[PDB]
Parts: structure tokens; C-alpha cells; sequence
């Protein structure tokens, strides 16, 4: 049996270059604001985000203007304010900022979520930190900003099948068999996931 | 839908919009 | 206000020993200690060492320890600027503010601020208000002295003030307009609201929450119209403001909510009506001179508690520095 | 064959001749090709109208129930067909495709009114 010395040794060399000279956040996350391209990738941006990327700022170029990097501040996405009249925001716990970026930005932060008036502990990682849709809730009127107050039938092919099934079981028992959607949760698509579950490219 | 929701989607997609009716009629011959 | 901290917890008074070990680490890209920037800072005694500290603050901000820029280290530096000049390089560091990242939300703002009035320092002192306005502050009694200076310059500069300096007045008017103590705070709130609701129909809403900590709600004139009902249940540029609006790009607003240019007869009468009651119910620069005497009971008792906190801090900090060198 | 993160899908798969299609619903992987190998072969779907006009479909529902319970994803043309079958809810894309032609005919009726 032939052991692959170079084919195993090359995975080590590619690992110590995916780990050592992998490029940091400023050198793959900036945008040419005139031509709508990106450094180091060159692929242009979607046209559903051109006005919002030209006009509104990002998270950690805004949130580098606060002492200890805004350790307990509240922030909210731009289209969150457009889609959600209910309070949906981020409390902060930690910022791990980039240092190589002139006009320091593009860090990774993680903290506590609130969605539409519902918040939760166990401070996870926050999504879309490079995105240009961010707006700072100030410490004035934060107390006014935080403000907040079944069974569907089966498919008809199953409705005929399971009635005949119970008629074979012994009791006809014309109580309507119903599947529960109360046990099924209904999060929308703007709901953010864990930033760790995606990797950086 | 209520118009406080229809206006929000109009605000999202201002420049690219197609004018539309509501429900279709009941029957088509 | 200087002779208290000046027992600076005596250390080495050297610089040729230090300044090499602070960029050898940058050339090797090591993370640096958070105490050695401060020990550089507490040894400045010349105006070229001021600029040395500025280059090194710039290089300390662009570092793996981009955190740990502690408040007493900045306090030592602003005490160093109070030693030498406190005229330009502290102002340059407060105005760059991200390349250096100082942010001293303390009484340190007031200590640098009031000393400007001792030379009366108008044009160079105006910018410190303009940068602390962008910050969140004023959980302190500094609202009196900030408003004192900003009405000094209200009675000094009288123009359109700019495209945006008219906005750069209003937030430093409004967040120190949290004064429940007097109606003069509710007056500063009104003069803020006037000239920031004045730019809403002049240019647009986004400029107000561009960088200064405001809120994207387009209704701000009504927030003055309702705190004036608060006053009448408990100024004279809003009179020209509401009619000057009535005289001869991404749209955010909705098609069912009416644009607030068509409501200027609704902005005339609701404001011209209640002043006729404010007559029956119930200058500015002299009021804050009354307030400079009535107030400022001088909380240095909390400052001294922070000095005790820092004498607790740096001792246990350098204890681990001693043990990290014996662990080798 | 190791597929780098492959999952199950219930898809159609073609087996007709040219100009005469003949689909076949098959439980296979997500990355194996259209006319390729599979995991289980199901009851096929003939899309052509036969003698005296019927389009024939087959569904071995006792095993379709087994596979999506085992974690099979489904194609949108398959979900339209189960919606037409009633083993699934009817597809909203099918509903709005009905409504798009119904509004096109709602236009056509006004067109036929204007030309008399």
C-alpha cells in the first residue's frame, strides 16, 4: 500500500496558510462606494442593496466612537426599523475589533438579542456585522424605545385514509383527526442565526 | 392585506413596482 | 484641581529604555502590555515627547490590544497636556478620536473644558463641546457648564451657522435639556428642537441621525409642541421657525402618513395658540450665570474614589507583571 | 461514492424518448445526476394524455411517508404534483399561477368587450 507523503504534507502547508496569512476583515470586507465592487474579490453587489449601501453606515465603523467600544449599548438594523415596528435590537457583551483598519471598523461582536419585543439570554454571536444597514439607538429615549405589550385539518388524502384506518381499528369515531400547528414555531426570514454556523470566506 | 403593510412593501420597492388589482373574478369561461 | 493626583505612583522616568520595546513588539506583531503605554505617558516632559506620545497612541490604537485603553491612562495623558499646554494636541486627539480612541467620559471633560474659559479660548474650546455632543455623557452635572458655553457662542455666532453646524448646536442643546430643575432646561430643549426640526424640511432627516446620537423619528417639532404643553401644565426663534417652514433621493416615509410640508397651517395654529396661555400662566445667558453660582457643588469626592480605584488597579496589575517575569 | 455533504431528495427523473417525455419519481441523492442511480424507485408519472384523455400518476404513499419521515427533501415540481394529489397542501406557486392566468383572462374579457 502506498502512503501519500506529499499529498498529506501539502494539507499541512495549506492549513498553515489558511491560518497564518488569511486576510483580515478590512482587506476583504470593504466596498468601492463608486463602482460597487469589493477589494480582493471583485464581485459586484446586488442591486437590492445599492441605495442602502451608498447611504447608510455599517456597524463597527459607527460603534467605534464609544468608550470601551459601546459595552452596553443598543443598536438595530436599518431594515429592522422598516419591517418591524416592534422593538428588535442588540445588547452588547464583547467586541473583538479589527486593528489593521484605518478608520477602525469591521470587528466581530457578540451579545444579547431582542426580536419584536422578545429577548433571550445566552449571548450568541451577532449577524451581518459587515452590513451597511445599521442605526444606533442612543441612551436618550432608550426607555421609550423599549416598549411592548391553532389546529388545522389534515390533507384530504390523509382524511380519507385515516378514517378508513380507524374503521379498520374497530371504532368509526367520527371525531375529526387534527394535526397540531401550535407545536410548530413560525419565525420569519429576517430572524438572524448564529454567526459561527457560517464561516468567513 | 392592510395598507399599513402594503405601504411598507411599497416603500421597500418604490422604483421597481407593478400596479395591480386585488382579487381575480370568480369564474373564467 | 491638580495637586491631588500628582503622587503618580513613582516609576521609571526613562524613555530610551521604553520606546524601543514598544515598536519591537509591533514589528514582531506581538501584543503589547496595557501598562507600558501609560508608563510612556507618565514620563513626558517636553513638547517633542508630546508628539512622540501622539505617534505611539496612534500605534497603540492599531494593535491587538485595541481594548484596554484604560481611563486613568487617558487621565494621565490629559494631565500631561494640562502640565504642558492643553491648547492644541489634546484638541487634535479629541477631534481625530478614532485614530487615537481616548473617550474620557468623566469629570475629565469638565476639567479640560472649564480651563478653556480661564483663557476664554473660544474657537478652540468650541470643538470639545461639538465632539462630546456626539458622545453620550451628562449623567453628571456638566449640563450647566456645557449649556453656559454653548449660549456664550449662541450670543457670539449668529448666522445660518452652516448646512450642518445648525445641527451641531441642537443635540448638545437637547441632551442637556433633561433639566427638570428649571424651565431653562425645557427652553434649551425648545431651541434645540426648533433648529433640528428646521433642518428636517430644509435638507432631510438622515443628516440628523448621520452621526450624532439622535432618533430617526421624523416628528420632532411636535415634541417641542408637547413639552410646551408640559410647561403650560407646570423660545422666540420657534416663532420664526414654524413660519419659515411655511414660506415658499431616497424617500423613507409612507403613502398613508402625510408628508409634513402640507401641515404648516397645522404648525402655525397649535404653536401660536398656546403662547397666549403661557402669557397667563408663566436673559438666558444671565440665567446660566445664576446657575453657575447656585449649582456646582464640586463632586471631587467621587474623583478621589476613582483615584483610589486606580491605586487599587495598577498595583494588582503590575503584580502579575512581576510574576510573569519570574515564571520564565 | 462520498458526496461532500449530500442529502436525500425525491425528484422526477426522465426516461421518455425525444418529444415524448416520461417522468419517474425517484428517491435519490441531491447530487447524483438526473438519469442516474438512486436509493429507492417509486411509482412513476406519465405526463402525456392517453387514449380518452388522462395523465397518469403513481404514488406509493406507504413509502413516500417513509422517506420524508427519514429526512428527504422535495422538488417544487414534485410538491405541485402532490398538491394536485391532495397528499400535500396545494402549492402557493400553483395557486398564484392559477391567479396569473385568471387575471390575464380578466384582462382578455375587457379586451373582448372593447372590440364589439
Amino acid at each position: 500500500v502506498r502512503p501519500r507523503l506529499i499529498a498529506e504534507l501539502a494539507r499541512r502547508v495549506r492549513a498553515l496558510r489558511e491560518q497564518l496569512n488569511r486576510p483580515r476583515d478590512s482587506q476583504l470586507y470593504a466596498v468601492d462606494y463608486e463602482t460597487l465592487t469589493r477589494p480582493f474579490s471583485g464581485r459586484r453587489l446586488p442591486v437590492r442593496a445599492w441605495a442602502d449601501v451608498r447611504r447608510e453606515s455599517r456597524l463597527l465603523q459607527l460603534l467605534g466612537r464609544l468608550p470601551l467600544f459601546g459595552l452596553g449599548r443598543l443598536v438595530t438594523r436599518k431594515s429592522w426599523l422598516w419591517q418591524h415596528d416592534e422593538p428588535c435590537y442588540w445588547r452588547l457583551t464583547r467586541v473583538r475589533p479589527d486593528y489593521t483598519a484605518q478608520n477602525l471598523d469591521h470587528g466581530k461582536a457578540w451579545g444579547i438579542l431582542t426580536f419584536k419585543g422578545k429577548t433571550e439570554s445566552e449571548a450568541r454571536e451577532i449577524e451581518h456585522v459587515m452590513y451597511h444597514d445599521w442605526r444606533l439607538v442612543p441612551k436618550h429615549e432608550e426607555e421609550a424605545f423599549t416598549a411592548f405589550t391553532a389546529s388545522v385539518p389534515y390533507p384530504p388524502l390523509l382524511r380519507a385514509m385515516i378514517i378508513a384506518e380507524r374503521q379498520k381499528n374497530g371504532d368509526t369515531s367520527t371525531e375529526e383527526p387534527m394535526l397540531n400547528v401550535q407545536r410548530i414555531r413560525m419565525e420569519p426570514w429576517d430572524y438572524p442565526a448564529k454567526q459561527e454556523d457560517k464561516g468567513r470566506a | 392585506p392592510p395598507e399599513r403593510e402594503l405601504s411598507r412593501l411599497r416603500r421597500l420597492y418604490q422604483g421597481h413596482l407593478q400596479e395591480e388589482s386585488g382579487p381575480p373574478p370568480e369564474s373564467m369561461p | 484641581d491638580s495637586h491631588k493626583w500628582e503622587a503618580r505612583e513613582k516609576e521609571h522616568y526613562c524613555l530610551a529604555d521604553l520606546a524601543s520595546l514598544m515598536d519591537k513588539t509591533f514589528e514582531r506583531k506581538l501584543p503589547v502590555s496595557s501598562l507600558t503605554i501609560s508608563r510612556l505617558i507618565d514620563n513626558i516632559s517636553s513638547r517633542e515627547e508630546i508628539d512622540h506620545a501622539e505617534y505611539y497612541l496612534y500605534k497603540f490604537r492599531h494593535s491587538p490590544n485595541c481594548w484596554y485603553l484604560r481611563n486613568w491612562t487617558i487621565h494621565t495623558w490629559i494631565r500631561q497636556c494640562l502640565k504642558y499646554d492643553a491648547q492644541d494636541k489634546a484638541l487634535y486627539t479629541l477631534v481625530n478620536k478614532v485614530q487615537y480612541g481616548i473617550f474620557p467620559d468623566n469629570f475629565t471633560f469638565n476639567l479640560l473644558m472649564d480651563s478653556f474659559i480661564k483663557k476664554e479660548n473660544y474657537k478652540d474650546a468650541l470643538s470639545v463641546v461639538f465632539e462630546v455632543m456626539m458622545q453620550e455623557a451628562f449623567e453628571v452635572p456638566s449640563t450647566q457648564l456645557l449649556s453656559l458655553y454653548v449660549l456664550f457662542h449662541c450670543l457670539a455666532k449668529k448666522t445660518d451657522f452652516s448646512w450642518e453646524e445648525e445641527r451641531n448646536f441642537g443635540a448638545s442643546l437637547l441632551l442637556p435639556g433633561l433639566k427638570q430643575k428649571n424651565s431653562v432646561g425645557f427652553s434649551s430643549q425648545l431651541y434645540g428642537y426648533a433648529l433640528l426640526g428646521k433642518v428636517e424640511l430644509q435638507q432631510g432627516l438622515r443628516a440628523v441621525y448621520h452621526n450624532m446620537p439622535l432618533i430617526w423619528k421624523p416628528g420632532y417639532l411636535d415634541r417641542a409642541l408637547q413639552v410646551m404643553e408640559k410647561v403650560a401644565a407646570s423660545e422666540a426663534l420657534d416663532v420664526l421657525g414654524a413660519v419659515l417652514k411655511a414660506l415658499t433621493k431616497l424617500v423613507e416615509q409612507l403613502d398613508i402618513e402625510e408628508t409634513e410640508q402640507s401641515k404648516l397651517p397645522q404648525y402655525l395654529e397649535r404653536f401660536k395658540a398656546l403662547h397666549s396661555k403661557l402669557q397667563a400662566l408663566g436673559l438666558t445667558t444671565q440665567l446660566v450665570k445664576e446657575k453657575l453660582s447656585t449649582c456646582e457643588a464640586e463632586d471631587i469626592a467621587t474623583y478621589e474614589q476613582n483615584l483610589q480605584q486606580w491605586h487599587l488597579d495598577l498595583v494588582q496589575l503590575i503584580q502579575r507583571e512581576q510574576q510573569q517575569r519570574e515564571q520564565a | 461514492k462520498a458526496y461532500r455533504g449530500g442529502h436525500l431528495t425525491i425528484r422526477l427523473a426522465l426516461g421518455g424518448c425525444t418529444n415524448r417525455p416520461f417522468y419517474r419519481i425517484v428517491a435519490a441523492h441531491n447530487k447524483c445526476p438526473r438519469d442516474g442511480r438512486f436509493v429507492e424507485q417509486l411509482g412513476s408519472y406519465d405526463p402525456l394524455p392517453n387514449s380518452h384523455g388522462e395523465k397518469l400518476v403513481a404514488l406509493n404513499l406507504d413509502r413516500i411517508r417513509h422517506w420524508i419521515g427519514c429526512g428527504a427533501h422535495l422538488s417544487k415540481p414534485m410538491e405541485k404534483l402532490l398538491g394536485l394529489a391532495g397528499f400535500f397542501p396545494l402549492h402557493p406557486m400553483m395557486i398564484t399561477n392559477a391567479e396569473r392566468l385568471r387575471r390575464k383572462r380578466a384582462r382578455e374579457v375587457l379586451l373582448a368587450s372593447q372590440k364589439t
